[PDB]
């Protein structure tokens, strides 16, 4: 219990960046669909939404319980897409490096635990 | 809306028509 | 569930590859005037679509169905060739050169993209692997 | 990576363009004959934000 | 059913992934049609990655074995 | 409802 | 399916 | 260093646009009308810093876009629709020189802000394996 | 044997050479009166068709006969 | 603030 | 299905409760043997 | 020995594709030799055999004057489709024998 | 059959005659 | 003022007048 709540913040961040970057890896492929609107997901107010009440799904076709927001577009498209690929790679070097940063925090905890608990 | 923000909304279809 | 990135890349890059091998096709066939069928080559297009079963929020792509494109036949005056109309009107593709070259070049840029998303992709999940070691 | 569509709609357009003067020069010797007038309009797509 | 079962059901799995991508290559490797590179090179990629996951389990579960075996009692 | 990508959804279309 | 991809092997055997 | 990645995604979209604007106009060049019967104006991007909270170092904005102000070109063609009571039709005032050089300035900015964001995300990751 | 692209692309390859040959044979002998037997020279003519090996969804260009 | 980013700017203009 | 993210953490997870187990259970044992070995 | 069968087809194909990769080179070398035939090999019957070379004559499609059957498009596309199937070889037999290694590694 | 296929034969020699024989 | 270096005062702006007046 607590263990498990200790951790639970850094492995929810985690979760919630692998999702995102599926998301972020679906707009990438779509990216040449004509008529396809760019998602993506407010990372804060959703780690948040999870932290407070646990993760659910939609079925389980399953599919997380995350709000899937439209991006605003940038500049006009005659096929109708508002995936801009600078955003797109831009958001997708940022969530990978931040879910390195989420896996160096966890695995430092864990050690920091292991450490006590050797001996 | 501020570009590269985010939206509940979806953006509308946007057309080019050549004669009005 | 980075594992799914796996799925929708491998879909995008097996489309953007079917989509680059159709424009490849039409372009090579610019010139054709008869087919298997005595019919004149008729330029093809693929489908894309989200390949989202459903109820699935967000999948990669799919091509749907190849389909002719819409454009008039090339009319070509040569009531000489053996193929011919009632007035001489050979019917030939209606290929268009710099949008089936500009296709290539987007296709192949497309797939070069997904590749990098896997690549990255499946390093981070062998430091995944790595978590707690 | 959408303005390489803008350039390549201008390049095709440009050659239908030669295509119907070329048109008009093949029928410099057609008794009583009509040249076709050609001109580019330009279509501005709608939609945000810029 | 049980542990065992469960690790050699997972075993077997795993073997099943990387010989189907094995399978697939030299298919691939064959010349016989509808094999497309693109597939070959992601089960690699897939079978690679379920081994090393194979390979982080059997470290960790000798690291507990040990651990267990090293007990005073 | 997708389409087809590249040159043709991205050259004016006809009217109708 | 119909239409094979650009990487695979010739359709023709 | 995550500002940076704002600035740089900024300065990537600012580039883009300024390079679809030169696009667009160099294909307008000689194009007569539009859709409504008037002239087409060329556009131009206009910069603007972002650092609204960040003092006065920041990314860039595209504020807006804007029909260049530049005295349209006169063609005297009597029997155009489009032709005024003087018989002159106008026609765009976009300089090609211009347009070139404004592709191959917009084009070495945005390789130059890739290659920034490049370094600065390598830096990053090094960062994260800090007393290790 | 070959991927599909590179098939497609080396067909068209060579049917294209095969056009060029015949055009440059048929402007040598433009002015020829006599062939090897006693016939007029003929003037060569190459038909494109479509190699759709699956059905109807693509291929590359074979040359039948000249 | 900020103008027209290239050729618009970098080119001599009457005094207003 | 289940993730690497959920497998290897849940994973690490039990590993640590296993080892806080064993270390615990040790100190234990060896409190009651330093008792038993006693001389009364 | 066990491994050797694991590996056997991999470097057998790759073995296949280098000699096939000299023929074609021949072909491209002696072009312009009067009176050479193209020669080439049936990969996949000579790759049954061997996991289990003979030169099969290229059909001409060009009647030269000189006797030369060697086409340049059609040799320098199966060239350039050999290279490239012979990086794709190294890359299944790297990555077996790295998969191999860290199994072992420890 | 098709040309750039694989035979087992060679082909026959490119003669070509100036006049009939 | 060394060009390339540090100055607290901001630098003046810059005219490119075609005519003096």
């Amino acid at each position: 219990d607590r263990l498990d709540a200790a951790l639970r913040f850094q492995q929810e961040a985690l979760n919630l960046r692998a999702q995102r970057q599926e998301i972020l890896a679906a707009n990438i492929a779509n990216a040449d669909t004509p008529g396809y609107q760019a998602r993506d997901i407010d990372f804060a107010s959703e780690l948040k939404k999870v932290m407070v009440r646990g993760r659910e799904e939609t079925g389980g076709v399953s599919s997380p319980a995350v709000d899937l927001l439209y991006r605003v577009p940038d500049q006009p498209s005659l096929d109708g897409n508002t995936v801009d690929m600078d955003r797109e790679r831009t958001q997708f070097a940022d969530n990978s490096l931040k879910y390195q940063m989420g896996l160096t925090v966890l695995g430092s905890q864990l050690k920091g635990m292991m450490n006590v608990l050797q001996g | 809306g501020v570009p590269g923000a985010l939206s509940n909304q979806p953006a509308p279809p946007n057309e080019a028509p050549i004669a009005t | 569930a980075l594992l799914n990135i796996f799925d929708i890349a491998g879909s995008a890059l097996a489309a953007q590859s079917k989509r680059l091998n159709v424009a490849a096709s039409n372009l090579a066939n610019a010139d054709s005037v008869t087919g298997p069928d005595g019919q004149p080559y008729r330029a093809k297009q693929v489908v894309f679509q989200v390949d989202a079963a459903p109820g699935q929020a967000t999948g990669g792509v799919k091509v749907a169905s190849v389909i002719e494109s819409q454009a008039p036949e090339k009319l070509v005056y040569e009531p000489g060739n053996p193929l011919a109309d009632a007035n001489g009107y050979v019917k030939m593709p209606n290929v268009d050169v710099v949008g089936e070259m500009v296709n290539t070049m987007s296709a192949s840029r497309s797939y070069q993209a997904n590749i990098e998303v896997l690549n990255t992709v499946k390093s981070m999940m062998l430091k995944t692997l790595t978590l707690g070691q | 990576d959408h303005a390489i569509y803008t350039a390549m709609g201008a390049a095709s357009q440009t050659l239908n363009q030669q295509a119907v003067t070329a048109s008009n020069l093949a029928n410099a010797s057609t008794p009583g004959f009509r040249a076709q007038l050609n001109a580019l309009r330009a279509v501005p797509v709608d939609g945000l934000s810029l | 059913v049980s542990f065992a079962g469960q690790l050699h059901a997972a075993l077997d799995r795993i073997s099943d992934r990387q010989a189907a991508a094995r399978v697939q290559a030299e298919k691939f490797t064959l010349g016989e049609p509808g094999i497309a590179l693109n597939d070959v090179m992601a089960d690699m990629q897939k079978a690679s990655v379920s081994m090393q996951m194979g390979i982080q389990v059997r470290n960790k579960l000798v690291a507990a074995y040990q651990e267990v075996m090293s007990m005073q009692v």
